[PDB]
RNA sequence: UUUGCUCCACACAAUAUAGAUGGAUACGAAUAAGGCGUCCUUGUGGCGUCGCUGAACCAUAGCAGGCUAGCAACGGUGCACUUGGCGGAAAGGCCUUGGGUGCUUGCUGGCGAAUUGCAAUGUCAUUUUGCGUGGGGAUAAAUCAUUUGUAUACGACUUAGA
RNA sequence: CAGUCAAGCGUUCAUAGCGACAUUGCUUUUUGAUUCUUCGAUGUCGGCUCUUCCUAUCAUACCGAAGCAGAAUUCGGUAAG
RNA sequence: AACUGGCGAUGCGGGAUGAACCGAACGUAGAGUUAAGGUGCCGGAAUACACGCUCAUCAGACACCACAAAAGGUGUUAGUU
RNA sequence: AAUUGUUGAAAGGGAAGGGCAUUUGAUCAGACAGGCCAGCAUCAGUUUUGGUGGCAGGAUAAAUCCAUAGGAAUGUAGCUUGCCUCGGUAAGUAUUAUAGCCUGUGGG
């Protein structure tokens, strides 16, 4: 549809986002995921802490470096849920992956672009009301992720500049729907009204 | 300082709650909830709209904030006599829902040439409004 | 079996206006003002008349309905805690060593200092919670009293002291030393 | 942490200059000669950078360098490195820094008597070293053949790779070490018979 | 086992010289098609009489259409089933609109709550409960209280494209 | 060492390309709740309204979009210039002043289009490099050898040398 | 090596600590049974060395229990840092 | 040991993997329909429909098959007297 | 021939090589002078996916609908009662009234 699709991770269940991101990727659709730290996982935080530790223990015996690499940042956890849904050792897989970017926070460009949502992975729509779940930021920070405060600092300042942005915006669209009302009942407008508009 | 508690004002599964079907041979038509079977099943009838008396998952319908007087379990004719009476149809026809439906039904009847007339039309509105949006 | 609806009543008094936007609660009356968050729970409140508020669970499981009542409680305590107040009393108990208790401050702090517990040359400290006021009872021996509006802030500042005085390495039935909550009540008398 | 600018003295000793080169004696020594021009004009382009730091920068470090000529060494090519600055206010830290360009700073404004300091240096190096001295492995018995300053069992049979935790002959020394908790027993002065 | 129809079935012990006009027994089988229905008929007759298909004959197989299919009813249901540790009778109450639509959810309930598949249930009796308050079971009695109403909270909308530009409501 | 390097300009050439072909169209937060408008005592506020999908919004007519006349407006948009200001998370992009200029399908005209023969993507993206032209700007170093020994099996390290 | 029932031991008191007759398991450093792999060859005890892992924890950390007064011990939990 | 079917001597599809299981037995190809088995993504194929059940601080997840038992639970579920 | 040097082209993120298929590069035969390819129309064989017409069964579908008789309550109107801000409640009567429903029989 679009050259690049920006996804506001906040509120999205890891595997169900990874699943749809994988498929957009492989069907040629470049995708960028933001605010990965606000990503969700089914089950309370302990189960998912325990889970990451189970991961954490696997390493090559004779040389812990060649073995599995464990990445702490909410985005790299997210890329990891993704990469295993992609035939990533093939030519085609490296292809599809390069179309994907994952970030903590909403960094430049993408803070001014519009970012979009995935209903089929939206927790508030998916999970049963009353289940317990996990925020990827808390889960990352508990296993070594360093930059949780810096990010929320940088974001708490982002969401300011954007409220202003939105503010001016909502103020202007008040004029536009104002002018749009002088134009109503005219000849033009009532005609369009007939044609559905 | 009185107390001041929210609301959360739901549409309710009740007798005489009008309900807009969504999928099936009746899909798109309105209907009333006669009697109420359980937490999911309901018995609807809509003799105004040509929808037959039936049981139907509330899944397949969407409740509408319209509601009229109906005896529980009222048979089809009595349904038709109250529906009328209550003046349901114009009440729903008046609404921002049901208009925004017609709205999109129309935009999809459009003739290629009709579409083209819509373009110039909007060119015409746009000129004069983009103007006004610069004078106050 | 999913009970379709159930509800609990929250009586409201004459000195108090509780206010619930989303599921944030703020009871406010004479003794101060208390606010507690219930977003974790999923009930529907409903003002009915400056003396009454209702809370509701639609189509709930046994576990869900259960937490209904206990939502009503937590808001009654917030009410009663802001009209009357909460008073928790604990008395020291020792066998040979007078447990000696004080209120020490380091950096605007307010702690509860406990020395010579069972002799221990170690000095025990429990920080005074905010919203709670500790008084050493006059006219009664080895009584300490914690007061305030947050039942849950008193009762904990209560048990923090008691449990800072657990007995290690000795038969804990012959060695009944410690400080124990002896009596929980309200701040306004008569009631 | 990312560095976003680096403002420099107007004048640079042939000491710190000597560090930026590998064949000084041949070089035309033109390093910083265009940077130093930034002062010629009123300042502006250095004020703006110094100003940047202040508006941004959660950390400020000072570039200092040793006066190696004031030392008996033969080695002229002075050492330079970054010292974080720990007094108040970001804007104050740069003001302090701005203020010191080309001016000097000595040990007493840093350390005092009886202070506990850590040393950071690169251990004396010893080249290639058998496992006996480099890890302290037991000497094998005299009767043993094809040598004895070894580990005898390099590994189990499985996993069937000598492993990263076995001790093995290699370089010893020239390692970076951060030692802590050395007391200063004296902060001596040069001007002081 | 499928979507159910009710069938009356009728058979009789193949006639003999000295016993022409044998006696005729009917059942009401709850099955999906007429071929299963007769199978069941013989399954159960050989549980009461000396017959088998080999020696009898079906006299009439007739579908029975629910009498008032837009009259909500409260159905009592009587069952015998085999568990992994023995066999036991039961009674449940199903609120629906035709004897057959109830037999459907019965076999579902029996399957979900008691892991019992078709092969292990026997439908002893299904009966329209006339007066209320003979409705014994609670999960039904809930729905018979006067002027009953109830919301449907946290409503969740079937998104028809992969991406969305809003951020949903669950409002209702 | 054969007049080399670099930023801006155009020209020819080559070589690409995980896949342009109207527009990635910016609050935040909640979801057993919110968006928007409006009123006030500015609140966990009164009142109104909406959702039930972007099926939207914006754009979109003109030789792939040629040549020209005019009217109504004083609005729109493209460009190159300039005014003031913002943005360091990867800012490298955003907002604003003022003239000059192109276009305007807001409306009314004059002229052209065929023969590409009934379809054959019927070519209009953006990569990187190379060669000459002249509009700005800039005049190093690293290595070998020699050398120290704070280093070293050898490479490597560390010094020193107009 | 660990359970279940609990008749009994434990002054009294089944289960603090134990536990008959029975019965249910687990483990694969016992030993058997088997003969699938290797007889144009997998060098075959013990120690030395040295690494790593398991836990059915001997010590060390913090605990619950006691037929724990104190000191000592014992049963048990989190535990192989 | 018995009967049959197989593997051996046999590829193809399913069972990730695999002599023997499921399906189906092979000349070279095209179009179609399927079996066994599947259809979040890897991966062709409904993040399909409908009723329930389950929340596990070592959940669970498809025959052969890659194991668990007695005994318990005021977790919750529906039933019986 | 194995194996080797040079030169030329090309590929190379823990081997190489192979199968089916196609891109691109290089190279080549034949065939025009009816050769290679296509596009539409009408048809043929196989096939897949839609719109639509006429009929047969059944309790000659079962319902709704209509008429009729009976009935009850998750009891509509009225009445009574009791508080209760001039009626609204609540608990009583009370089966159709100022709503309706159930059950049988009959009709199309
Ligand atoms: O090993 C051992 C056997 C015993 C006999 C000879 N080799
Ligand atoms: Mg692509
Ligand atoms: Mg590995
Ligand atoms: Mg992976
Ligand atoms: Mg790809
Ligand atoms: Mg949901
Ligand atoms: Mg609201
Ligand atoms: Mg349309
Ligand atoms: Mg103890
Ligand atoms: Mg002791
Ligand atoms: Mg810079
Ligand atoms: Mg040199
Ligand atoms: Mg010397
Ligand atoms: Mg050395
Ligand atoms: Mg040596
Ligand atoms: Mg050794
Ligand atoms: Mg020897
Ligand atoms: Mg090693
Ligand atoms: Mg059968
Ligand atoms: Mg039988
Ligand atoms: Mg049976
Ligand atoms: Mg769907
Ligand atoms: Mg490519
Ligand atoms: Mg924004
Ligand atoms: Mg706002
Ligand atoms: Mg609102
Ligand atoms: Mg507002
Ligand atoms: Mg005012
Ligand atoms: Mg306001
Ligand atoms: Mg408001
Ligand atoms: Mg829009
Ligand atoms: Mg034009
Ligand atoms: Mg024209
Ligand atoms: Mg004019
Ligand atoms: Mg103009
Ligand atoms: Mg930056
Ligand atoms: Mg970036
Ligand atoms: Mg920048
Ligand atoms: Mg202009
Ligand atoms: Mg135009
Ligand atoms: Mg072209
Ligand atoms: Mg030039
Ligand atoms: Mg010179
Ligand atoms: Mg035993
Ligand atoms: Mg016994
Ligand atoms: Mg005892
Ligand atoms: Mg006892
Ligand atoms: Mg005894
Ligand atoms: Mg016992
Ligand atoms: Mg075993
Ligand atoms: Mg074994
Ligand atoms: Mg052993
Ligand atoms: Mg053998
Ligand atoms: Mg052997
Ligand atoms: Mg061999
Ligand atoms: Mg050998
Ligand atoms: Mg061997
Ligand atoms: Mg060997
Ligand atoms: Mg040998
Ligand atoms: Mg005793
Ligand atoms: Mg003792
Ligand atoms: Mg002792
Ligand atoms: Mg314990
Ligand atoms: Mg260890
Ligand atoms: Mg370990
Ligand atoms: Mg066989
Ligand atoms: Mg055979
Ligand atoms: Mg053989
Ligand atoms: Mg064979
Ligand atoms: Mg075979
Ligand atoms: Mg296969
Ligand atoms: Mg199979
Ligand atoms: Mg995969
Ligand atoms: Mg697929
Ligand atoms: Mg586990
Ligand atoms: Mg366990
Ligand atoms: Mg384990
Ligand atoms: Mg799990
Ligand atoms: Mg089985
Ligand atoms: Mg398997
Ligand atoms: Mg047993
Ligand atoms: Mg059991
Ligand atoms: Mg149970
Ligand atoms: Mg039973
Ligand atoms: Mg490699
Ligand atoms: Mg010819
Ligand atoms: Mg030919
Ligand atoms: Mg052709
Ligand atoms: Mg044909
Ligand atoms: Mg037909
Ligand atoms: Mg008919
Ligand atoms: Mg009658
Ligand atoms: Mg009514």
């Amino acid at each position: 549809v679009e050259p690049v699709v920006v996804i506001d991770g906040k509120g999205h269940l890891v595997g169900r986002l990874a699943s749809v991101v994988a498929k957009q990727l492989l069907n040629g659709q470049k995708i960028v995921v933001v605010r990965a730290e606000e990503l969700n996982i089914s089950g309370e935080f302990f189960r998912n802490k325990l889970k990451y530790h189970d991961f954490l223990r696997k390493a090559t015996a004779f040389n812990k470096t060649r073995g599995p690499f464990h990445f702490r940042a909410p985005s790299r956890i997210f890329y990891k849920a993704l990469r295993g849904m992609v035939s990533h050792k093939t030519a085609r897989g490296k292809a599809a992956l390069e179309r994907l970017k994952v970030f903590e926070g909403i960094p430049p460009p993408y803070d001014k672009k519009k970012r979009v949502v995935v209903p089929q992975a939206l927790r508030v729509l998916r999970l049963k009301p009353g289940r317990k779940y996990t925020t990827l930021g808390k889960l990352s920070t508990s296993v070594g992720w360093k930059y949780e405060d810096v990010v929320a600092k940088l974001e708490a300042k982002r969401k300011v500049s954007s409220a202003e942005y939105y503010a001016k915006k909502r103020a202007f669209t008040k004029k536009v729907a104002s002018a749009n009302a002088t134009a109503a009942e005219s000849d033009v407008a009532k005609q369009l009204a007939a044609l559905g508009y | 300082t009185d107390s001041i508690v929210k609301a959360s004002n739901w549409r309710l599964v009740e007798v005489g709650r009008v309900v807009l079907i969504k999928k099936g041979q009746s899909a798109g038509k309105l209907a009333a909830i006669v009697e109420i079977i359980d937490q999911k099943k309901v018995l609807i009838d809509g003799p105004k709209a040509g929808v037959p008396r039936q049981a139907i998952n509330l899944g397949q319908v969407v409740l509408t904030p319209l509601t009229f007087a109906l005896p529980r379990g009222a048979r089809t004719a009595t349904v038709s006599k109250k529906w009328a009476a209550a003046a349901v149809c114009e009440k729903w026809a008046a609404s921002s829902w049901a208009k925004k439906i017609a709205q999109r039904e129309r935009r999809a009847a459009l003739t290629d040439f009709e579409r083209f007339q819509v373009m110039v039309l909007r060119k015409q509105k746009r000129y004069t409004v983009k103007k006004a949006l610069a004078k106050a | 079996m999913k009970y379709i609806q159930t509800e609990q009543q929250i009586e409201v008094p004459e000195g108090v206006t509780v206010s619930i936007k989303s599921r944030i609660v703020k009871v406010v009356g004479p003794r101060g003002t208390l606010t507690k968050n219930l977003k974790h729970i999923d009930v529907t409140f409903t003002k009915v008349n400056n003396q009454l508020i209702k809370v509701a669970v639609h189509n709930g499981g046994r576990k869900h309905v259960a937490a209904l009542r206990t939502v009503k409680s937590l808001v009654d305590n917030m009410i009663t805690g802001v009209t009357k107040g909460y008073k928790y009393k604990m008395r020291y108990v020792y066998a040979h060593f007078p447990i000696n208790v004080n209120i020490v401050e380091k950096d605007g702090a307010k702690f509860i200092e406990v020395r010579n517990f069972l002799g221990d040359k170690k000095i025990r400290n429990v920080p005074v919670r905010d919203g709670v006021t500790i008084e050493f009872s006059t006219n009664v021996k080895d009584e300490i009293v914690l007061s305030g509006n947050s039942v849950e802030d008193v009762s904990q500042n209560a048990a923090d002291l008691q449990q800072i005085c657990r007995v290690r390495n000795k038969d804990i039935r012959k060695f009944l030393d410690g400080i124990y909550v002896s009596h929980k009540g309200f701040i306004t008398e008569d009631l | 942490l990312r560095s976003l600018t680096t403002v420099w003295a107007e004048h640079l000793s042939d000491e710190v200059k000597r560090r930026f080169y590998k064949n000084w004696y041949k070089s035309k020594k033109k390093a910083f000669t265009k940077y130093s021009a930034k002062y010629a004009q009123d300042g502006a382009g250095i004020e703006r950078e110094l100003a940047r730091i202040k508006k941004y920068a959660s950390v400020v470090r000072v570039l200092v360098h040793t006066q190696i000529r004031k030392t008996p060494l033969a080695q002229k090519k002075a050492h330079l490195a970054e010292i974080q600055l720990n007094g108040g206010s970001i804007s104050e830290k740069v003001d302090w820094a701005r203020e010191h360009f080309e001016k000097t700073v000595a040990v007493d404004s840093v350390f005092e008597q009886n202070e506990m300091i850590d040393a950071i240096a690169v251990t004396k190096g010893h080249g290639f070293e058998g496992v006996t001295h480099r890890w302290g492995t037991k000497k094998l018995p005299r009767k043993t053949h094809r040598g004895l300053r070894k580990v005898a069992c390099i590994g189990a049979w499985h996993p069937a790779h000598v492993m990263w935790s076995v001790a093995r002959a290699g370089q010893r020394g020239y390692h970076s070490r951060t030692s802590i908790n050395h007391k200063i027993y004296r902060v001596g002065k040069g001007d002081d018979e | 086992m499928a979507h159910f129809k009710e069938y009356q079935v009728i058979g009789r012990r193949l006639p003999t010289e000295s016993v022409p006009e044998p006696k005729l027994f009917r059942m009401r089988i709850f099955a999906s098609n007429e071929v299963i229905a007769k199978s069941r008929y013989w399954y159960f007759l050989q549980k009461l009489h000396k017959v088998k298909k080999a020696s009898g004959e079906i006299v009439s197989i007739n579908q029975i259409n629910e009498a008032h299919p837009t009259k909500v009813k409260n159905f009592g249901v009587w069952v015998r089933y085999d568990s992994r540790s023995g066999t036991h009778n039961m009674y449940k109450e199903i609120r629906d609109v035709s004897r057959v639509a109830a037999v459907e959810t019965l076999y579902q309930d029996m399957a979900a709550r008691h892991r019992a598949r078709f092969r292990s249930i026997h439908i002893l009796k299904v009966a329209e409960i006339e007066k209320t308050a003979d409705v014994k079971r609670q999960y039904v009695k809930q729905f018979l209280t006067k002027d009953l109403k109830f919301p449907l909270p946290h409503r969740v909308q079937k998104s028809t494209k992969t991406f969305s530009y809003k951020r949903p409501s669950t409002f209702y």
